[PDB]
This record gives structure tokens, C-alpha cells and sequence, in this order.
């Protein structure tokens, strides 16, 4: 309710002041690693979780669903949304990934670490060819944290999720149209940008059982840990 | 659940 | 560069008359389900890929770029093409004419996984999915899963974006309802996307804990 | 090679 009213520039004005800040890591170089690397994301991970719960609020509907819905959509699309978020401010940097402004990694440090990086390194060049813009981008990160977890959680509701996620595809086309596209570059682009969220998942896919086998043997959040087993 | 958290306040 | 050429209806036409059969199976224990999907999988992995040399712009790739876009996609093809056949017994899992099963038999290892499959069924059922759009979301789905890990596969992409828009608007959908529906069908596609990630670490846990195909192991130590 | 080679070839 009320979301399902907003106009496409009232929605991306809401998605826009919504934009959780860009966080710096505990990074303290003239020492380089493995596992300390990766504490350092998980350090960045588990303070930037905090925003992204306060920042999902803020995303139209997101807070007429159920408490336990909010959780269950949260719980499966946090590194998603995470890795979107990596991948957007990394757009300017060609090659390399921005993980914080004062973490900037090429392929090489990150050396199955390196399998990720490069799908993100793909993504973000995806991005850059695309020219992918700041309204679109909240777009696409608002219908990941809707959709990612549509589909494993009469209640529906889910009904509702969905209306939600058309006026988001209004939104995005109505931006299209603005940026002076033809109807058949409108669609297109869509479905281009649609598109990716299917490697974005499969980045995540492929994280996630990354962080589950290291489980066993790196600290990580107890926010995090709550995240993880729980997907 | 750490997760309640947050999403209440 | 022919497939480039083509009408959204040459399009339609092209990639109806690529479908691949419905094969059945060999007629449930634990073992014993796996060994009948793992055999039909097999058989099914044949026709797809002749399909996929039929679909329009995959046979002017690479042969080493024809095997990576297979090898990434095989198991998505292979589900989106159950959840498919499955959306007119509700419910159920059509696997093959002579195999329909619930979630129930599916317990004896997997669960998890069947609920997504009846839950993407359930979607296509509810979207009143038709047969024309089914063949368009799964040519995508072989030119995008491994798109990434190039300009041509893309000039494809959205050749089939046109033909799925020129489909709706036929079906009379106003222009809003258009990239809306457009928007629906290609989010399911992470899901699939997600459901055979599922699947192939299941199979990977499977392999490794011991029989299946020789082109199943091709498919899987290789993703 | 692989015999998903020869499967695209025949
Ligand atoms: N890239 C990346 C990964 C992130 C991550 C690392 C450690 C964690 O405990 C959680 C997440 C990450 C992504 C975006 C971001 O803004 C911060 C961190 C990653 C995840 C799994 C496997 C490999 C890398
Ligand atoms: N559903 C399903 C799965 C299939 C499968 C099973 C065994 C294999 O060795 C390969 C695939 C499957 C999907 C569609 C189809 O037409 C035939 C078989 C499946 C895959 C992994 C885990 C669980 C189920």
C-alpha cells in the first residue's frame, strides 16, 4: 500500500535518498594475504548488512510484508545485493574491484576466490558498456531484494510483491524513455539489464558455498553467520 | 535471531 | 549472421519446430530415482544438444564457445523444460509421460529442490505461459547462463527480445503490460538460474558418494 | 577431447 501509488520520478527520488553511504574498510596497508583479505570482506560485509536492513526498509513496499517475509527475502538476497552494489561503484575502475575507496583489488591478490572475481570484473564491464545509470541501478537493486526470494516464501501477499515489482519495470522503462530511447531500444535494454541479475544470482550462488566451506574451518559476523545458515 | 533486529526497530 | 536476419515470426517458427521430443523414462527407492533421472537426463542431454544447434545464431559460435554455453546451461534447460511440461498437472512433476511425481516420492533424498520446480510451475501456470515464449526464454537462457565466463550472442539476445515483445503485442497486451510481462518472464530466470546451482552441488556430493553417464561427467567436471 | 565435441559435430 502507498508504494503501489508513488509515480516512476517519485519512486527513483525514494530509491535514490534510500542509498545506504559507501563504508571503508579496516584496510591498513604496508602489509599485504589470504584469510586476511578475506576478513577484511567480511568485516566490510558485516558492517555494510546493517545499512542494507535500514536501507530495504526504506525500498516502497518492502515494509507492508510480513516481519517474517522481510527476513526471508533479506536471507537470500544480501550478497546478491552486496555483490550489485560492489559491482556499481566498481564501474569506473576497469579491471579492478572496489570494495571500499580504500580497497581497490585486480584479479591477481584475490588469488576459487579468483573465479568470482573475474564474474564480478564481467559484470562490472557489463555495466560500463551498458552505461549503466545511477535510476536504473537503484532499480535493479530494489527488484533483486523483491524478487530473489519470491519463490520460496493462502497467504500471498506475494501478489503484492509482485504489483510492487511491475511499477519498478514502469520505473525503469519510464527512465528509458526519458534518456530519449526508442520503444525497441526500451524493451531491449530491459531485458538486457534483467538479464544480468540472472549472473548477479549466480555469483551469489557461487559465494555463498564459498563462505559454507570455510564455515568449517575464518571468523565471520554473528549477523552473518545468521545470514548464512539460513539459505 | 539477530536479523529480528533492526527490522523492528 | 543469418539468424540476425530473420521476422519475429521466422523467429517463432524457427525455434518451435527445434523443440526436442518428450522422452520417457525407464517406468521409488532412494538410488533407484536418481539412477531413472540421471538415465533420462542422459538420453535428454542428446536431443538438446541437436536443439541448440538449431537455434537460430548458436551455430555461428565458436565450437569451444558452443561447448562452454552447453556446459553452462544444461541443467537450466533441462528444468525450465520439466517446469514446462508440468504446469498442466499442478502439483506434480511431469519428468516424463510415464513418471509424474509429488514431492512426496521426492523425499527419500532434494526436497527443497522439487518445491522450487512446483513453485516455478505454479508461476508459469499463473502467467498462463505459452508455448511460443516458453521456446524464446529457453534459447536465452543457452546464449546468457555463459555469456560472461560476445557481441554477437547479444545482437541475438536481443533479436529474441523482439520476438517476445512482437508475441505479446499480437496477443493483444497493451505497451505497459508488455515490458511488464517481459520483466516477469526473465526474473524467473534467476530462479532457474538458482535452482540448477542447487542442483549441480547435489550432483557434485552425488558423484563423489557413488553410477551416471559418461557426457553427465563431461557436463559436470566442467562446471 | 570431449564427447560433447563430436555430439555437436554429428
Ligand atoms: N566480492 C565479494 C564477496 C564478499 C564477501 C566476503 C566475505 C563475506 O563474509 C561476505 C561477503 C563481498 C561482496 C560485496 C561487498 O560489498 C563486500 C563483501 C565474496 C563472497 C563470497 C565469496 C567470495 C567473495
Ligand atoms: N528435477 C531434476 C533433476 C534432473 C537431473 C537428475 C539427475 C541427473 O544426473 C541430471 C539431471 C532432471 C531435470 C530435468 C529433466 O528433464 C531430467 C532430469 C535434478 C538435478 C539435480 C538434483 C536434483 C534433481
Amino acid at each position: 500500500s502507498l508504494a503501489l501509488s508513488l509515480t516512476a520520478d517519485q519512486m527513483v527520488s525514494a530509491l535514490l535518498d534510500a542509498e545506504p553511504p559507501i563504508l571503508y574498510s579496516e584496510y591498513d596497508p604496508t602489509r599485504p594475504s589470504e584469510a586476511s583479505m578475506m576478513g577484511l570482506l567480511t568485516n566490510l560485509a558485516d558492517r555494510e548488512l546493517v545499512h542494507m536492513i535500514n536501507w530495504a526498509k526504506r525500498v516502497p513496499g518492502f515494509v507492508d510484508l510480513t516481519l517474517h517475509d522481510q527476513v526471508h527475502l533479506l536471507e537470500c538476497a544480501w550478497l546478491e545485493i552486496l555483490m550489485i552494489g560492489l559491482v556499481w561503484r566498481s564501474m569506473e575502475h576497469p579491471g579492478k574491484l572496489l570494495f571500499a575507496p580504500n580497497l581497490l583489488l585486480d584479479r591477481n591478490q584475490g588469488k576459487g576466490m579468483v573465479e568470482i572475481f573475474d564474474m564480478l570484473l564481467a559484470t562490472s564491464s557489463r555495466f560500463r558498456m551498458m552505461n549503466l545509470q545511477g535510476e536504473e541501478f537503484v532499480c535493479l537493486k530494489s527488484i533483486i531484494l523483491l524478487n530473489s526470494g519470491v519463490y520460496t516464501f493462502s497467504l500471498e501477499e506475494k501478489d503484492h510483491i509482485h504489483r510492487v515489482l511491475d511499477k519498478i519495470t514502469d520505473t525503469l522503462i519510464h527512465l528509458m524513455a526519458k534518456a530519449g530511447l526508442t520503444l525497441q531500444q526500451q524493451h531491449q535494454r530491459l531485458a538486457q539489464l534483467l538479464l544480468i541479475l540472472s549472473h548477479i544470482r549466480h555469483m551469489s550462488n557461487k559465494g555463498m558455498e564459498h563462505l559454507y566451506s570455510m564455515k568449517c574451518k575464518v571468523p565471520l559476523s554473528d549477523l552473518l553467520l545468521e545470514m548464512l545458515d539460513a539459505h | 535471531k539477530i536479523l529480528h533486529r533492526l527490522l523492528q526497530d
